[PDB]
């Protein structure tokens, strides 16, 4: 299990997980707040 | 006092069937190299000019066009078959120059009696700038 | 020597060692007729001198090319004759 | 007199022939 | 009306562009029955387009003569949300990422084989240092003041 | 002697080697000291010959990698069948194939990309596909989405089985070396059990399933009312109504009264007028005959029983006066070198793919395939590219054999030695052939361009000018047009409609195939093709022959197969390796295939594809301008590139806008490749020095020291991005042009 | 040196063809030549500058002469618009007849090239109005080149 967790900590697997989570977050943000050209909250 | 071994023209050649990578006009108007070795067993080797030849038992003589070919073949013989080799340079005038072991000992290992040519008693970064050698034939590395 | 078996290097014989051979040159005598040879010898003598032949070739070629180009008939080359057509206007009115 | 018909062959054909002939003879010299 | 630009909510060309978009979407919509899934998708796209145009009009954007909104980055307070506020947010996030990466590189600098901690990321230390970039401006300012940001070699 | 030689549990299944990167070799498992190591870790990953010197482990790794590749292929096939079951309009396309565009992919409604869901027809919005899976499924008798779902599930199960087999045959029960070297039994099983039995089973499927379902479909019967394929198996009378010979059973086969089967086994030829494809009875008889031929061709080589042939004896029996000892010693070379087998199989598979593309364009074997212009163009272009890549890889691995696995002390072949002895003559003669072909093929185009630009159209090499007519190809076309008359009296029609005659097949107002005319333009393009192929052959064969030694570097084999150079000496020894010869030949293969696909696209758009009017006239897409415009480079630039790029540059705002974006991105990537192709490592390393100083100033420099890409890696990146951009450009341009107008 | 190039002994004895190349791209780099001093380098630079001035003047004189001899400057002065300038005449033996048709522009009697260098407007603005002025200017520039 330690070796498998070490494999999960290697550069491509960790990069894939991180970038997939980031892409999912950005896609969900773009669904819930679509067509954002300005920052109108202030 | 090592004396260079004389070339034996009557040395038999390896059994080869002919290749297009051999000698050319440069062998006639200019020099060509000749490598001689002593095979203890009739075996088969790979020519540096492409293809494979069959060396015969005893002394063997091979004429090639470049010194690099002679040295590559000699390195192959020494590493793979463990054969002592010497190659010469032959001019169209018939002159023979004994080339490779200049003192009978291989250049990789140290041997007394060799003189230093191209020796600079400084580090490489202590070379003189080109502006200080301008308008003179001397190069910074030659000083 | 060079001609013995399994040996191809001779110090006293370099031309055979280095392959200095006439592969297709033949020492056979002249097959042409003697009168033919004499006629071609006396009728091609002025072209023997190579520098004179070079100068003569350059001068004759230049002179003949200039003479042909300058005095060519007008109906041979389309550039020698003019347009023989009315010129057309530009896409903004000749400007 | 039609001057292009004389000078255009001279500059495009005769002069280049003379120039490359002279340069080929000068380059291949062994002084 | 900065730089001769009409506001997008008072621009005829903006409404014209919305009209062309809605007309093209209706022309695509006419090929299917209204109770079908492609018709519902097209209707959702039209509603999204209407909401987008209304939001662009109400956001205060200045529309050019071609009917498209033009951003002003000169610093005008009416248009601070086009460049300056998103720019500050981006600078904060980028400083977060850079500070976290620099902290991770500093932490694994004095090891036996630091390169092994670069091909294989040590996740607990990285997750410990992830939230240290939340206060990255304060930490960076103090490190610059104490002369720890730069290395004098 | 040919037994199952398998050792049990050779490799322990564990994640320890997963945790250590680069475990396979020694110089890499020590850990990264620079960034270059990372690239090396992706360069020697599948080079099993360098990891170990034992052939057994290499062969086992090869076998399990093949299993993993088969699992990936089965997974991909399951995905295509699933995306044809769900998210597709296959059932709608079955009713109206001539007006509904095939589609099997739908995009999600995010960031405005839902514009890519185009109105393909059949009450469906999605991306139009050009892989021609719908035509395969119609030719297979599939009339429902449940069948596609079942096929997807079965392919998923088969992918899992392939993955389990790959794990099993390496980690649990691995074959021995003598198991792999039993080439005779392998050939027997792959000719009789793989190809022969596979062809027999597919012929059985076509006879029992595809023929009645397709007969019902072409009879106008609604697809949902067609009887299920198993109903035609349990009820023999249902199949007997369409084909009465089925009432006789298999007794005509067993009594050699095969002529009774002349209702579903016909040598008809031509195309089906209803569907525009080959007759399915013709395909059934073809696969039956192929199965018989392969099954009797698979009992040739010797095995445990004394009957059969020995490959070694067959090779040793062929030797001539010119070749000396002949093919003796080739068996030991081919049975102990995986790279030689890879070279041979890659060359054969690339040539097979090329001939596959030509024969699919010339004979569409699926219903409503010829009238789908996008499918035809995509299939031809794709298989052309695949064949070219495999042919290049053939020489790429022949060079590896010559560098690594070649030695004359043991495993000596006389033919290879005699080839290597006169390699200068071969290379010089091929060089002269390339120069002569280039001059007399492209200088003709230059001559035509100059004559047209000078206002001398009578001096060009045109049909209305000096004519270079392909008399040989026209004679071949004429001979094959009259083949049913004398040479093949048992065939009703010719083997294709691309030879001649008054025949013409049109389905749904679109032309399927026409007799293709051959003129001066085709002559020039074909000789351009020959020139490009000969130059690519020259580069690849020169690399293969001089991969070991030459007059410049007599010890090039000691430097390796893949090395950058030998320094700036001898005037410069840049790109002397055979890997660089492959890298150069990649561009020329790209050029050749690009010219081939441009020729195909323009010729079929101008002289074959088009529309049929109700009166009877035919109007083509480009109006038949190939004969007069393609003879000049300006014609290719204007009437082919400029004219047909209007469908890809004006695709913005519509469903084809992804093709315009890919057009621009492919142009960008092709330009980006020139940075790697034109530059050198030293400048980038010196710039990286300054960037490293900037990072070190702020204590942010990494322990892995940044290094510029190596010379070979720089060339590889350049050629990879070059091929990717220059191929995706043609992909987007072809797809947008042939979908918008076809 | 005994062989071309004579300014480089290292290139002269080269048995390959690169010598022929390398004697061209090193001809004007005096600082890398053989047996050169500072004053000789400066004098060579001075002489090459004089030569370059001569070619510049000769090129300008050729432009003026060809505009005067084959152009339409006099007819362009009267109508600066609706008249295309003519740089020089075209005499191509390889020309076809439609090439002669299409290239006959302006008031010319044969094929001509339309000047796009703007020399017509520049000469018209600064006072030149007739072809004899262009001939005199070409003669003066030729004299300057000789000087
Ligand atoms: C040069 C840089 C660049 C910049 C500055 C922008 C800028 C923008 N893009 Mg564009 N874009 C670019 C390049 C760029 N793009 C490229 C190369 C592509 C092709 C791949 C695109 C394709 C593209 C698409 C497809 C879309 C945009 C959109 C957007 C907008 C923001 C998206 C969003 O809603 O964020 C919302 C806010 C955030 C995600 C902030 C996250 C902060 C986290 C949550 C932390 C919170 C802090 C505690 C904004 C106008 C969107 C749009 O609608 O434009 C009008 C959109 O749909 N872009
Ligand atoms: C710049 C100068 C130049 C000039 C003046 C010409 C001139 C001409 N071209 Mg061209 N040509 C050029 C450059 C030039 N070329 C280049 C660079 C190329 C290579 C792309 C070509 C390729 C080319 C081809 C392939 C052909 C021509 C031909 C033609 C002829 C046009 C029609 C005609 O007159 O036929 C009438 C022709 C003749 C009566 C020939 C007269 C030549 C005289 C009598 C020969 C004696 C002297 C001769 C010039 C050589 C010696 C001089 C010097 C070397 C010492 C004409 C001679 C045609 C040709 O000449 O073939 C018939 C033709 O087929 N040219
Ligand atoms: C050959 C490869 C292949 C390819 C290229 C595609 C391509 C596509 N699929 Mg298909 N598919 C395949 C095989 C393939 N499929 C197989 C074998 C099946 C059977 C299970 C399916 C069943 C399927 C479904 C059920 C769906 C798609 C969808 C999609 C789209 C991507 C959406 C998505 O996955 O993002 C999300 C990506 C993630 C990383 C989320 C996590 C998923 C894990 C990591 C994947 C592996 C887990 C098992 C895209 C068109 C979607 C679609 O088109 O809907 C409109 C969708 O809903 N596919
Ligand atoms: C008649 C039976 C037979 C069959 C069908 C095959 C078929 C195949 N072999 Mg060959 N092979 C055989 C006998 C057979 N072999 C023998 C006796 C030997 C030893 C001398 C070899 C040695 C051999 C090697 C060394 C390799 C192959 C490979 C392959 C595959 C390449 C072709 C391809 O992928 O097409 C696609 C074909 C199919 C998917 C159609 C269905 C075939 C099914 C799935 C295969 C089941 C066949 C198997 C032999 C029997 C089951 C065993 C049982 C314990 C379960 C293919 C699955 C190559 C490979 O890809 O390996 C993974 C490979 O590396 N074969
Ligand atoms: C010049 C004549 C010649 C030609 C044209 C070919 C051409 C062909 N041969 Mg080869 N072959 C030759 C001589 C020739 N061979 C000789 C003299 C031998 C005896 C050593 C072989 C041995 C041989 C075998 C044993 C096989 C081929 C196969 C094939 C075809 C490969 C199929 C492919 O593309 O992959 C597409 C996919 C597959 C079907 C192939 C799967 C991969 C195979 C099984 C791996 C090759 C392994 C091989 C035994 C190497 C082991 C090394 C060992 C010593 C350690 C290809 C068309 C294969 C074939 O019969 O296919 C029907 C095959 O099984 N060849
Ligand atoms: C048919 C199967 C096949 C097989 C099994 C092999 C087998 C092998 N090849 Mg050969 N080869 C083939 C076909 C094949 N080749 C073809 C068709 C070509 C022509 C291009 C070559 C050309 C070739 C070269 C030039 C070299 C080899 C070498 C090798 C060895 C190591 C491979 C490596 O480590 O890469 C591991 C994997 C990678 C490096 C992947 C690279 C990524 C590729 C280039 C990108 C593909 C782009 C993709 C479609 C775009 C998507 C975008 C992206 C964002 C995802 C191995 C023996 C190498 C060798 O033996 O070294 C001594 C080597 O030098 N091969
Ligand atoms: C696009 C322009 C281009 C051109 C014209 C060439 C030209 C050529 N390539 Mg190169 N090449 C190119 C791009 C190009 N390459 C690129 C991008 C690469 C990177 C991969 C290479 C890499 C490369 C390789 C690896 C090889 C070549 C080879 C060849 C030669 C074979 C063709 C032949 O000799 O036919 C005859 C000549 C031509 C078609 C060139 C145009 C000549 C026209 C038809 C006539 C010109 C008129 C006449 C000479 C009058 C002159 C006028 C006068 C004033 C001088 C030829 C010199 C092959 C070779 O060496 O084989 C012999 C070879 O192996 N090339
Ligand atoms: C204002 C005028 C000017 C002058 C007087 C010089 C002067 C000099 N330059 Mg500079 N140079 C200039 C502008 C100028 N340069 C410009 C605009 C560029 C950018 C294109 C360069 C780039 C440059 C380079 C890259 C090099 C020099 C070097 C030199 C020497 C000339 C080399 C030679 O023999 O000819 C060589 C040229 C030809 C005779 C023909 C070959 C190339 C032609 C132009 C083909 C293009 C058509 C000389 C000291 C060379 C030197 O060795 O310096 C130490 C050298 O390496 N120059
Ligand atoms: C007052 C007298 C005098 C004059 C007239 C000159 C003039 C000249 N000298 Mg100098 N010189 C002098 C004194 C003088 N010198 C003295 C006393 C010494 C010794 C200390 C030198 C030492 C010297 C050396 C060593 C050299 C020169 C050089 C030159 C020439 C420079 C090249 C050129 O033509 O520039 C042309 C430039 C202009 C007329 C003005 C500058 C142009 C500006 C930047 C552009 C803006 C102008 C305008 C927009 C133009 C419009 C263009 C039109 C088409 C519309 C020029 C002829 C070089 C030489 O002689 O070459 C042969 C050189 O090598 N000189
Ligand atoms: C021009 C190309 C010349 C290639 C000559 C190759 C050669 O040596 O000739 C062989 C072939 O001779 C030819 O007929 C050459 C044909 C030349 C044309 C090749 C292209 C195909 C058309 C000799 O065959 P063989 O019967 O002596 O032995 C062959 C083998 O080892 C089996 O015994």
């Amino acid at each position: 299990m330690r070796d498998f967790k070490t494999y999960l900590s290697v550069a491509p697997v960790l990069s894939t997980l991180w970038f997939g989570s980031l892409a999912g977050l950005l896609i969900e943000i773009n669904r819930f707040f679509p067509d954002a050209l300005t920052f109108p909250f202030f | 006092g090592f004396t260079p071994p004389e070339l034996d023209p009557n040395t038999p050649s390896p059994i080869f069937a002919g290749s297009t990578g051999g000698l050319l006009r440069k062998a006639q108007v200019e020099e060509f190299y000749v490598i001689t070795w002593e095979s203890p067993k009739e075996q088969i080797f790979e020519m540096p000019t492409g293809g494979a030849a069959i060396m015969r038992e005893g002394p063997n003589l091979l004429k090639l066009a470049r010194k690099e070919q002679c040295l590559a073949l000699g390195t192959r013989l020494r590493s793979k078959y463990k054969i002592k080799y010497q190659f010469y340079r032959v001019f169209p005038s018939g002159e023979v120059q004994y080339l490779h072991p200049k003192d009978g000992v291989y250049p990789e290992k140290v041997n007394p009696g060799r003189q230093g040519v191209g020796l600079n008693m400084r580090s490489i970064g202590k070379n003189v700038s080109p502006i200080e050698v301008k308008f003179t034939g001397k190069q910074p590395y030659d000083l | 020597k060079y001609g013995d078996k399994s040996v191809y290097f001779d110090l006293e014989d370099i031309a055979n060692t280095t392959g200095q051979w006439d592969v297709y040159g033949s020492d056979a005598p002249s097959p042409y007729n003697s009168l033919q040879s004499k006629f071609f010898e006396t009728f091609a003598a002025p072209f023997t001198k190579r520098g004179l032949l070079l100068k003569f070739l350059i001068l004759g070629g230049g002179s003949l090319l200039t003479y042909v180009s300058a005095n060519a008939p007008q109906d041979v080359l389309p550039i020698t004759r003019g347009p023989q057509q009315p010129p057309k206007l530009g896409p903004r009115g000749k400007i | 007199m039609n001057f292009p018909s004389i000078f255009v062959p001279l500059v495009g054909l005769v002069f280049p022939a003379i120039a490359m002939a002279s340069l080929f003879l000068y380059v291949q010299k062994n002084k | 009306d900065i730089a001769g630009l009409t506001p997008c909510k008072e621009s005829k060309q903006f409404a014209k562009r919305e009209k062309q978009a809605l007309k093209k979407l209706q022309a695509s919509l006419k090929l299917y029955a209204d109770d079908s899934a492609p018709a519902l998708a097209i209707k959702a796209t039209m509603e999204k387009t209407k909401k987008r145009f209304d939001n662009y009009g109400k956001y205060g954007l200045l529309c050019g003569s071609d009917g498209l909104p033009h951003l002003i980055v000169s610093g005008d307070q009416r248009h601070w949300g086009e460049f300056i506020t998103p720019g500050i947010l981006f600078l904060y996030i980028a400083g977060w990422i850079g500070w976290v990466g620099r902290s991770y590189l500093i932490a694994i600098r004095d090891e036996k084989k630091p390169t092994q901690k670069e091909i294989i990321i040590d996740v607990p230390l990285a997750s410990s240092l992830l939230f240290r970039g939340f206060s990255w401006p304060v930490a960076a300012y103090r490190e610059l003041l104490n002369g720890e940001l730069v290395d004098n070699n | 002697e040919v037994k199952i030689l398998v050792d049990r549990d050779p490799v322990k299944t564990s994640f320890e080697a997963w945790a250590k990167p680069g475990h396979f070799s020694r110089t890499i498992a020590k850990g990264p000291e620079t960034t270059t190591w990372i690239w090396n870790l992706h360069a020697d990953a599948h080079d099993f010959d360098s990891h170990t010197s034992d052939l057994e482990e290499i062969s086992r790794k090869i076998f399990s990698a093949h299993f993993g590749q088969l699992s990936i292929i089965f997974l991909w096939l399951s995905g295509m069948y699933f995306h044809g079951a769900r998210f597709s309009n296959y059932e709608a396309w079955l009713s109206d194939p001539t007006h509904i565009g095939p589609s099997a992919q739908v995009v999600w409604p995010i960031v405005g990309q839902e514009i890519l869901n185009g109105d393909v027809g059949g009450g469906f919005r999605g991306i139009q596909i050009t892989s021609g899976f719908f035509q395969i499924w119609r030719a297979s008798g599939i009339t429902s989405e449940l069948q596609l779902y079942c096929t997807a599930i079965g392919a998923l199960v088969f992918a899992a089985l392939m993955l389990f087999a790959g794990w099993f045959h390496y980690h649990k029960a691995a074959p021995k070396l003598a198991w792999f070297q039993d080439v005779e039994s392998m050939l027997n099983h792959h000719l009789a059990g793989l190809l022969g039995l596979g062809s027999l089973s597919w012929a059985g499927h076509q006879i029992h399933v595809s023929l009645p379902i397709n007969q019902f479909l072409n009879a106008g019967v609604d697809p949902k009312e067609i009887p299920l394929p198993h109903e035609l198996i349990l009820n023999r009378d249902l199949l007997a109504q369409l084909y009465p010979s089925f009432a006789e059973g298999a007794t005509p086969f067993f009594t050699l009264n095969w002529s009774k089967y002349a209702d579903f086994l016909t040598f008809r030829g031509g195309l089906d007028p209803v569907t525009g494809g080959l007759w399915l009875t013709d395909t059934a008889h073809h696969h039956l005959a192929i199965a018989i031929l392969f099954l009797i061709a698979g009992h040739m080589y010797r095995t445990n029983w004394g009957i059969g042939h020995g490959l070694k004896d067959i090779l040793e029996a062929h030797k001539g006066p010119f070749t000396g000892q002949g093919h003796k010693g080739l068996y030991e070379i081919l049975t102990t070198s995986w790279h030689a087998q890879l070279a041979l199989n890659l060359a054969m598979l690339g040539s097979l793919t090329i001939v596959v593309a030509h024969h699919m364009y010339a004979m569409p074997p699926y219903p409503y395939l010829a009238t789908d212009y996008g499918t035809q163009l995509s299939l031809f272009t794709h298989h052309m590219w695949i064949g070219g890549f495999l042919i290049v890889g053939a020489a790429a691995h022949a060079a590896i054999f010559m560098v690594r696995d070649y030695d004359p002390t043991t495993r000596y072949n006389d033919l290879l030695d005699r080839v290597l002895r006169h390699r200068d003559a071969i290379i010089s003669h091929l060089n002269w052939a390339c120069i002569f072909l280039g001059f007399h093929s492209f200088g003709l185009y230059i001559h035509n361009d100059t004559m047209s630009a000078l206002g001398r159209p009578q001096d060009m090499f045109s049909d209305t000018a000096i004519q270079l007519q392909p008399v040989f190809a026209q004679w071949i076309q004429n001979t094959h047009a009259l083949a049913p008359s004398a040479t093949a009296p048992g065939a009703t029609a010719s083997t294709s409609l691309t030879w001649g005659g008054s025949d013409l097949v049109a389905v749904g107002g679109k032309v399927a195939l026409l007799p293709i005319p051959l003129g001066t333009a085709d002559f020039l393009v074909h000789h351009i093709h020959a020139f490009t192929i000969h130059v690519t052959v020259l580069i690849l064969l020169k690399g293969v022959l001089f991969a070991r030694s030459s007059r410049l570097i007599p010890d090039k084999a000691n430097l390796g197969f893949r090395f950058p150079c030998d320094g700036p000496g001898r005037g410069g020894t840049c790109q002397v390796s055979a890997w660089d010869h492959v890298f150069l030949g990649l561009f020329w293969m790209y050029n050749s295939i690009s010219v081939v696909i441009f020729h195909f696209s323009w010729k079929m758009q101008s002289d074959v594809w088009g529309s049929i009017s109700d009166q009877g006239v035919v109007t083509h897409i480009t109006g038949g301008n190939f004969a007069q415009s393609s003879i000049t480079i300006n014609g290719w630039l204007r009437d082919f590139l400029w004219a047909q790029a209007s469908q890809v540059i004006q695709s913005y705002g519509s469903s084809l806008s992804a093709y315009g974006l890919f057009f621009l991105g492919a142009h960008f990537v092709w330009a980006f490749s020139l940075m790697f192709l034109f530059s050198g490592r030293g400048y980038w390393q010196e710039l990286i020095e300054s960037i490293v100083w900037a990072h070190n100033k702020l204590k942010v420099a990494p322990a892995t020291q940044p290094r510029a890409l190596s010379i070979v890696q720089g060339r590889a990146v350049g050629v990879t991005h070059y091929l990717l951009g220059g191929i995706a450009t043609t992909w987007a341009f072809f797809l947008a042009r042939i979908i918008a107008v076809g | 040196a005994l062989r071309f190039p004579r300014f480089s002994q290292g290139l002269a004895q080269d048995p390959t063809t690169r010598r022929i190349w390398f004697g061209i791209a090193t001809a004007h780099d005096f600082e890398s030549h053989d047996d050169i001093t500072e004053e000789r380098l400066y004098q060579n630079i001075f002489a090459s500058h004089f030569g370059q001035l001569a070619i510049i003047f000769l090129w300008t004189s050729g432009n003026l002469f060809h505009v005067a001899w084959q152009g339409n400057f006099e007819s362009w002065v009267q109508d600066p618009l609706h008249v295309r300038p003519i740089a020089h005449a075209i005499w191509d033996p390889h020309f076809g007849q439609p090439a002669v048709e299409a290239f006959t522009r302006g008031g010319a009697l044969g094929p001509v090239n339309i000047a796009y260098s703007g020399v017509y407007q520049w000469w018209y603005t600064i006072g030149l109005r007739t072809n004899e002025d262009l001939y005199t200017g070409a003669l003066f520039l030729l004299f300057l080149s000789v000087i």
